[PDB]
């Protein structure tokens, strides 16, 4: 028989390594979503986040009327917050 | 992004415990499982599909026979290309 | 115990914090925290005594048998008189009890010391056999149909593995019938068309040849040994209340998902290698598709925990696995004895991953499934062993996502995965 | 069955796992 | 790490016996002690 | 950039024409390549 | 020379990068 010279790289370590490349290059990537899941949970569970809105459109307010050393001080404040997670607890603690 | 997910679930409560939906979680399991069987299964669906020559007929068309004595000159030459190349019927196949 | 424990220390920090579901997962603060008042020739020698001990039971057994069965006979000389004698001479029903000696049984036991190169272990390998005859018969059975594919060989596995290994303890003295009378219908008639006067012939399985008895007398001998050690020690509509006595009854509960998985994953593992080393690729990766599937559905029927349901899928599962292997498979391929020793050693792994099945359906879920199946134990091979499980790629991804889908939680998927993730870790 | 709730909830979960809450 | 050993295998146990309420209170437990590291110096200290 | 492959002029060099009456034996036979082979002008063009 | 604990925590220590202590 006739067969089109697609033949290419056949089985037997040729192919497979490919094959073996792709699935396991995507079972490292997909596990990205299920294995250091736990280490970022102090910065995406919050309750209540309405504090760090409200500094975070001050910064932008601020930045935005050219006014700029309160820019500064207001971004030390936030970088505080997200520098001392029991702060992010205080200060995200869910309104009384 | 946060945000948004606490003014949603503000506006549409759960209760104090309740199963999660049976229909949610068939939904939701079944896309993801097929989406990891897929990328696990579809690469070999491919491997194994491009490797399929499929058998067909290359019939030599022009057959030529020759008979040169040493180097002097072709005693006969012949070539014999659409009327007397004719394929086997099935029952010659079984006398063979 | 436990929960009254938990809810005792729920209600004491509940009564504490007095001083609508996002709102209790996120509460939480350092009260419940503080502190709650803290509450090489050897190597035979192995062989033969780990046989002896897979058949101890059987071998104390006998001994208590043969000690009875002595002074039996030695009385019978005469006449034979009352069936008290034999019992209270040397409380009628115990497992393994002690009496007096007798001199002849006691002198003959360290005999078989004397012996001690390989005649141990001889004695020993044909006293497991004895003591597993109802197992020898299912594996001829079995063996005997991967070679020899076809019908008259295929009635009868699938009469194993729906029937016999689903009743009771004791399979019924009617299967036992059914499959020698069955193998002695089923050689006449391969004898009788061995014959020279008479011309599908392979399907139906009469064909002709020089071994056109294969298996077929080991099988017939096993069966008869079976009955006849079933004999001479023990006792030797309808379809509904055999449904009905399977359910509902009193048995002991055992756990085999890890086996069952384990099987399937060395299926799989059958499959790629042979579809690497051969048409039929074309059908192992539909059998390879399938393999995720039905691992798929008996991980949700493990879960969920219905026996029912477990032994509508097993039915269904055993029926389409023989009909395609034999059927389907040798018509888009080549036969399966005349090639492809990959399908005939995948089919005896689906036979392990089906005993394992009816033996669980036999014996009913327990309770207590959920937690891994290798952190039971914080021993220095567990934790080798669960890195290794982990290492695997889409594992944990589909443990993970499985275990949550057919599990009763209030959890949305994120949550379940920073749980699952915490106790990977912490174990 | 089905409902407009149980799709929406369920678009809301595949985007629950590579977004935050 | 024994305590939050016993915590994650209370969890465990207690979706097991389909009782739920616990489950959402003891997640919420273990969340907030992933979510401030000194409480999980505090609750992994070596027992004395 | 690389699906690119531009336009380049395959002229055939040779051709050969032949008359063969059932299979007995060309009556007619002929190969004419260099001279015999000219391209045509751009008047010729478009002529046709 | 070697050991039977020498191959088993270099095991110990080549599980040890890819996961935690």
């Amino acid at each position: 028989k006739v067969s089109p010279p697609s033949l290419g790289f056949l089985a037997g370590y040729g192919i497979v390594g490919l094959y073996v490349s792709i699935v396991l290059v995507v079972g490292k990537f997909v596990r990205g979503f299920f294995s250091e899941i736990s280490h970022s949970i102090m910065f995406e569970e919050l309750p209540c986040v309405d504090r760090i809105l409200k500094l975070c459109q001050d910064i932008f307010l601020v930045r935005e009327t050219r006014e700029l050393e309160l820019e500064e001080e207001l971004y030390a404040k936030l970088i505080f917050l997200y520098r001392s997670p029991e702060t992010m607890i205080k200060w995200t603690r869910e309104r009384e | 992004i946060i945000k948004c997910s606490r003014e949603t679930e503000k506006k549409y409560p759960q209760p104090k415990g309740q199963k999660k939906k049976k229909i949610v979680k068939y939904g939701m399991g079944g896309l993801i499982i097929l989406f990891l069987i897929a990328i696990i299964w579809f690469p070999l669906l491919f491997m194994s599909l491009i490797r399929s020559v499929v058998g067909v007929v290359n019939q030599p068309i022009d057959v030529t026979v020759t008979l040169k004595l040493g180097g002097y000159e072709p005693l006969f030459t012949m070539s014999a290309q659409q009327p007397s190349i004719v394929p086997f019927t099935p029952q010659a196949y079984e006398e063979l | 115990r436990q929960m009254k424990r938990i809810r005792a220390k729920q209600e004491k920090y509940r009564q504490s914090q007095a001083s609508d579901h996002a709102t209790v997962i996120h509460s939480g603060d350092y009260f419940l925290f503080e502190s709650d008042s803290e509450e090489g020739q050897a190597t035979v020698d192995g062989l033969t005594r780990w046989l002896r001990a897979f058949t101890k039971h059987h071998r104390t057994m006998s001994d208590v048998l043969c000690a009875e069965r002595y002074l039996l006979t030695q009385e019978l000389l005469r006449v034979g008189e009352v069936r008290r004698g034999v019992l209270d001479q040397l409380a009628s029903e115990l497992l393994l009890d002690r009496r007096l000696h007798i001199p002849e049984l006691e002198e003959a036991e360290r005999f078989e010391a004397q012996q001690g190169r390989t005649l141990r272990l001889l004695r020993a390998g044909y006293q497991c056999v004895a003591a597993h005859s109802e197992l020898l018969c299912y594996f001829i059975i079995i063996l005997n149909h991967m070679v020899t594919a076809s019908a008259a060989s295929l009635v009868l596995p699938v009469l194993v593995f729906l029937w016999a290994m689903l009743t009771i303890p004791r399979p019924s003295k009617r299967f036992w019938m059914t499959a020698i009378v069955f193998t002695e219908v089923m050689v006449v008639t391969k004898y009788l068309f061995q014959f020279g006067f008479f011309p599908p012939p392979r399907i139906l399985g009469l064909e002709k040849t020089d071994s056109y008895i294969k298996y077929d007398l080991v099988q017939l001998m096993a069966l008869f040994f079976h009955r006849s050690q079933l004999l001479c020690y023990g006792l030797w509509p309808l379809q509904r209340f055999f449904h009905d006595i399977l359910h509902t009854k009193y048995r002991a509960a055992t756990d085999v998902y890890a086996l069952m998985f384990l099987a399937d994953i060395v299926d799989i593992i059958i499959i790629i290698f042979g579809f690497w080393a051969f048409q039929v690729p074309q059908a192992f990766l539909f059998m390879l598709l399938v393999q995720f599937g039905t691992m798929v559905i008996d991980r949700a029927l493990y879960l969920r925990k219905t026996v029912l349901g477990k032994l509508a899928f097993q039915v269904v599962l055993v029926v389409a696995i023989h009909i395609w292997m034999f059927f389907i498979l040798p018509a888009v391929t080549e036969r399966m004895f005349s090639q492809n020793a990959v399908a005939q050693l995948w089919y005896f792994v689906k036979c392990i991953y089906f005993a394992l099945s009816a033996y669980q359906i036999r014996c009913g879920y327990p309770t207590r499934i959920l937690g891994n199946f290798l952190t039971k134990k914080y021993n220095h091979l567990n934790l080798f062993l669960f890195q290794g499980f982990r290492l695997v790629p889409f594992l944990v991804e589909l443990r993970a996502v499985m275990d949550w889908v057919w599990t009763d939680t209030t959890l949305s998927l994120s949550n379940w995965m920073c749980v699952e993730d915490i106790y990977a870790n912490i174990f | 069955c089905c409902e407009s709730s149980d799709c929406l909830e369920i678009c809301m979960e595949c985007c629950g796992i590579c977004f935050p809450s």
